[PDB]
RNA sequence: CGCAAGACGGACCAGAGCGAAAGCAUUUGCCAAGAAUGUUUUCAUUAAUCAAGAACGAAAGUCGGAGGUUCGAAGACGAUCAGAUACCGUCGUAGUUCCGACCAUAAACGAUGCCGACCGGCGAUGCGGCGGCGUUAUUCCCAUGACCCGCCGGGCAGCUUCCGGGAAACCAAAGUCUUUGGGUUCCGGGGGGAGUAUGGUUGCAAAGCUGAAACUUAAAGGAAUUGACGGAAGGGCACCACC
């Protein structure tokens, strides 16, 4: 029922957010459908160009 | 299933439909739910029946707790699909719904309940019933 | 302590046989007891339903009222009681810089069912129009409303309630107003906004049964 | 003061003047 | 009746012309007593309607 | 002295305009002097749509909007921060703020 | 689900229209009325402004008769407060609505008399009329509607300008003013006392119109500049702020 786990590689970061700099936006992809990529909101240092876990693909992302 | 006699004789593929009259104004929230006609109500819960603080009655916290009790009562009975009828205070009063409209809607969705058409039934006038503010309004 | 829903029982409400989905939904009512009989507790009851599920592949912004008239055991049949548009459509229909047109008429169909009509229309801007607004002079608004009045009354008189609803689901009557009023001012969204029922003639059971039957 | 309350206070002062004069 | 004597009227009599008792009288009052406002649901200037 | 050429209102050739009541404090202001807000917000809190679409009985079901026209008095308006005081040269400009499309 | 009542006509609705102003917004009909436009029609100076006089005049208010849904002076109560005769809350009379009769006052404002002439430009808009590629409606063509490009006249305005003016703000009028005169009404002469007293007159009343003096005072005011401040907005900054 629940979608299984996934991994996400981070492309150029789109700045901090959360009004106190707690979270940043990363614009990740799934390294299998490498064409289809979504923007994500994550907390902590990014390392633009690394890989990060993902349970549900299309959760949400707002524009700054 | 079985319940037994409560709820109609249903198949697997199809579903029974109800309507939720969600009156999420300011100062309170109503998550009333009735049959498809509108008059044989099934479960009526309001935000005030749960919070005892007399001021959070329209708060989002009261909003989804009331909805899930309607939501839990719906599966007890057998109703499994719900058209949603939003409504604000309306009339000469405010037209925007209160803060409990969204939280109650979220609760129904996370309770695993099919939602059909969504309409707002806020009572809008054709310029009637002079509003209770006086000429200078509420100078708070 | 006693659960009322244990006392209640479920019926199914069925639209006119001229509709392809006969099943509207399921309602509940107390079992016939005392001076109360589930028959007359069931008649005089409305069931608003969107046209999207009434037809197969049509729009969802039209709704019908569907008063109930009889009970046939489990079956409790209904007929047309009133049509309206989703208020979200209506508020999206109105816009600035174009004039809205309103009209009404109260007409009697050939079977004794008299209807109250509500039609709305809006002016269109042309593809090459560069003026910001698109208004109609008052006398133009009169004469497009007058013609929208007379085609509305002329169409109901010539035909009956059975032939008025079948041509109402597509709202094909709204298409022939703009097809002929374009020469006088181009309108683009004209619909019959509402219909309301005022009198029910004599409750002829044979006419109700046969429309629900073959 | 507000001028309009001056005009109102003076109007009610004139009314008292007319009452005393009619008395005398 | 206030101008009458106590023989001719329930309200009559007294060194000052006054009723001396509520002018509203009960509906079931005996004839010869129910004078004034009979079974009055209210009294006063009747302001509001 | 005259702060604005038009006196704060869009009245130029007529004598009187109908008073309408502020939606926040219920004070009556002339219709042309009011601040008009037309909200076409959705009734779904777009941050919480996916479950509604997931829990919908139908798949390609279009979510409905919410169109409310909103009126304020200027006393309530600047308090709500819908309009702001501007400099004299900026004050005589009537182009609305940008839609922030990109 | 119906029902009954009385108010009000939202969204279309605009720096758009009409009216002498006050003001005027659901459909339809009737009644008279009006600007603008078009005219190679008519009369031929019949005109402009106007003491006295007259018509109309928001709202509130008065009187008489209906109606009283909603709001809501006065009033009551609950809160808030140090106090709270208020702001806020719940009720709620007069009133709010209609008919008839009064009153004649508003920041009745464009704080800007009317008629006439002249003096920059630009894009619009409403009405009428005069033209033009073309699109469109239907049609079998033309008009005629809707759209586009112009233009003429009258309007509501807007943008700009070292026309010019002004104390400046600003004004294409508040310009054509010491280079001072188109015609013609009203009206101001430091601030208060005072729109008071008194007389006259109008009104059912409330009050309206006309309207001083004694005395007191060296300023009161107008437009812009700077600073200070603000229980006004907006950007920025700081582990004596946060995360
Ligand atoms: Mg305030
Ligand atoms: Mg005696
Ligand atoms: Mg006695
Ligand atoms: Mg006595
Ligand atoms: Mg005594
Ligand atoms: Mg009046
Ligand atoms: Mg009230
Ligand atoms: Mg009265
Ligand atoms: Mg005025
Ligand atoms: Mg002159
Ligand atoms: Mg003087
Ligand atoms: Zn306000």
């Amino acid at each position: 029922r629940v979608q299984p786990i996934k991994l996400a590689r981070v492309t150029k970061v789109l700045g901090r957010t959360g009004s106190q700099g707690q979270c940043t936006q990363v614009r990740v992809e799934f390294m299998d459908d490498t064409s289809r990529s979504i923007i994500r909101n994550v907390k902590g240092p990014v390392r633009e160009g690394d890989v990060l876990t993902l349970l549900e693909s299309e959760r949400e992302a707002r524009r700054l | 299933e079985q319940v037994i006699s409560l709820g109609p004789q249903v198949a697997e593929g199809e579903n029974v439909f109800g309507v939720c009259h969600i009156f999420a104004s300011f100062n309170d929230t109503f998550v009333h739910v009735t049959d498809l006609s509108g008059k044989e109500t099934i479960c009526r819960v309001t935000g005030g029946m749960k919070v005892k603080a007399d001021r959070d009655e329209s708060s989002p916290y009261a909003a989804m707790l009331a909805a899930q009790d309607v939501a839990q009562r719906c599966k007890e009975l057998g109703i499994t699909a719900l058209h949603i009828k939003l409504r604000a205070t309306g009339g000469n009063r405010t037209k925007t719904p209160g803060p409990g409209a969204q939280s109650a809607l979220r609760a129904l969705a996370r309770s695993g309940m099919k939602i059909g058409r969504i309409e707002d039934v806020t009572p809008i006038p054709s310029d009637s019933t002079r509003r209770k503010g006086g000429r200078r309004g509420r100078r708070l | 302590v006693v659960d009322p829903f244990s006392k209640k029982d479920w019926y199914d409400v069925k639209a006119p046989a001229m509709f392809n989905i006969r099943n509207i939904g399921k309602t509940l009512v107390t079992r016939t007891q005392g001076t109360k009989i589930a028959s007359d507790g069931l008649k005089g009851r409305v069931f608003e339903v969107s046209l999207a599920d009434l037809q197969n592949d049509e729009v969802a912004f039209r709704k019908f009222k569907l008063i109930t008239e009889d009970v046939q055991g489990k079956n409790c049949l209904t007929n047309f009681h009133g049509m309206d548009l989703t208020r979200d459509k209506m508020c999206s229909m109105v816009k600035k810089w174009q004039t809205m047109i309103e009209a009404h008429v109260d007409v009697k169909t050939t079977d004794g069912y008299l209807l109250r009509l509500f039609c709305v229309g809006f002016t269109k801007k042309r593809n090459n129009q560069i003026r910001k607004t698109s208004y109609a002079q008052h006398q133009q608004v009169r004469q497009i409303r007058k013609k929208m009045m007379e085609i509305m009354t002329r169409e109901v008189q010539t035909n009956d309630l059975k032939e008025v609803v079948n041509k109402l689901i597509p709202d094909s009557i709204g298409k022939d107003i703009e097809k002929a009023c374009q020469s006088i001012y181009p309108l683009h969204d004209v619909f019959v906004r509402k219909v309301k029922m005022l009198k029910k003639p004599k409750f002829e059971l044979g006419k109700l049964m046969e429309l629900h039957g073959e | 003061m507000r001028a309009k309350w001056r005009k109102k206070r003076m109007r009610r002062l004139k009314r008292k003047r007319r009452k005393m004069r009619q008395r005398s | 009746g206030v101008a009458m004597n106590p023989v001719e009227h329930p309200f009559g009599g007294g060194n000052h012309q006054h009723i001396g008792k509520p002018s509203t009288i009960r509906r079931d009052a005996p004839a010869g007593r129910k004078v004034g406002l009979i079974a009055a649901r209210r009294t006063g200037r009747l302001r509001g309607t | 002295t005259k702060k604005r050429r038009n006196n704060g209102r869009a009245k130029k050739g007529r004598g009187h305009v109908q008073p309408i009541r502020c939606t926040n404090c219920a004070r009556c202001v002339p219709k042309d002097k009011a601040i008009k807000k037309f909200v076409i917000r959705n009734i779904v809190e777009a941050a919480a749509v996916r479950d509604i679409s997931e829990a919908s009985v139908f798949d390609a079901y279009v979510l409905p909007k919410l169109y409310v026209k909103l009126h304020y008095c200027v006393s309530c308006a600047i308090h709500s921060k819908v309009v702001r005081n501007r400099s004299r040269e900026a004050r005589k400009d009537r182009t609305p703020p940008p839609r922030f499309r990109p």
